[PDB]
């Protein structure tokens, strides 16, 4: 919740 | 990592990251040993005593990073799990012996100047390079310290590999073989270590004679970051050679 | 085949801040 956020089409 | 030291952009292309989905957050490092393989601590997928048995839907592979937080764009990649292979006989009852495990990764990824394998050793480099007294490269985004908190990049800290007697005395664990301890003596006067965010982070020893990096051990498990009269324990990688060929000479 | 090799250091002759601390050890 601190990091960044990463592109949905990983998840 | 403790008491080490901000890394060079591409000191470590083989460091690997294990983000978990959700919630997304660091768990351990790992190095890339092939191209659709990667390498990490065994108890950073199986530990029972903390209800910890994530799957391999469970978490992401993150290669080609420097920065702990950001989404490093254009450089890093983010592959999913295929199989997580553990090795059968991984005692994370008694002392976490054959703390060794495998990823298969779906989709094999694309080297760059970021991102790049380490190699395995073999009977012969393990056979000299593994020596008390010889130095060993750590590298990690684990804490600072025991108790800032958290490097913004990845550390790097290259430690000392201790004698045998000198772990055993130093713990009251019965040390197998599949794991040697590196470490400072309380009056070398130098400090480091590894610590809480490093498990499954790589532990090289570039070869004097090829130029090239070789993975000794794996980052497992310690007892206080760079606590005095203490050292930290890895995987004595070369050992389950054996299991790692077979694995990956047969899925 | 090519692996251990760094793209920006061993192909590019050059060395790390601190990797002869390595090298000198292995006395
Ligand atoms: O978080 C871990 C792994 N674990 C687990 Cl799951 C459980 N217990 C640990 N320590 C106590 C000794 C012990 C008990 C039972 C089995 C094996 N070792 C331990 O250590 N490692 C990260 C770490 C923190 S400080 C540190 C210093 C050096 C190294 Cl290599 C790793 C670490």
């Amino acid at each position: 919740g601190d990091f960044e956020e990463i592109p949905e089409e990983y998840l | 990592i403790v008491e080490g030291s901000d890394a060079e952009i591409g000191m470590s292309p083989w460091q690997v990251m294990l983000f978990r989905k959700s919630p997304q957050e660091l768990l351990c490092g790992a190095s890339l040993i092939s191209d659709r393989w990667v390498l990490t601590a065994a108890h950073c997928l199986l530990y029972p005593p903390w209800d910890k048995n994530f799957t391999e839907n469970d978490l992401l592979v993150r290669i080609g990073k420097h920065s702990r937080t950001r989404y490093e764009r254009n450089i890093e990649k983010i592959s999913m799990l295929e199989k997580i292979y553990i090795h059968p006989r991984y005692n994370w009852r008694e002392n976490l012996d054959r703390d060794i495990a495998l990823m298969k990764l779906k989709k094999p990824v694309a080297f760059s100047d970021y991102i790049h394998p380490v190699c395995l050793p073999d009977r012969e480099t393990a056979a000299s390079l593994l020596q008390a007294g010889y130095k060993g490269r750590v590298t990690g985004w684990g804490n600072l310290k025991e108790t800032k908190g958290q490097p913004s990049v990845l550390q790097v800290v290259n430690l000392p590999i201790v004698e045998r007697p000198v772990c055993k005395d130093s713990t009251r664990i019965r040390i197998t073989d599949n794991m040697f301890c590196a470490g400072y003596k309380p009056d070398e006067g130098k400090r480091g270590d590894a610590c809480e965010g490093d498990s499954g982070g790589p532990f090289v020893m570039k070869s004097p004679f090829n130029n090239r990096w070789y993975q000794m051990g794996i980052v497992s498990w310690g007892e206080g970051c760079d606590r005095d009269g203490k050292y930290g324990f890895y995987t004595h990688v070369f050992r389950l050679k054996k299991w790692i060929q077979k694995v990956i000479d047969q899925f | 085949a090519d692996c251990g090799l760094r793209p920006l250091f061993e192909k590019k002759s050059l060395e790390d801040k601190t990797e002869r601390e390595l090298l000198e050890s292995y006395i």
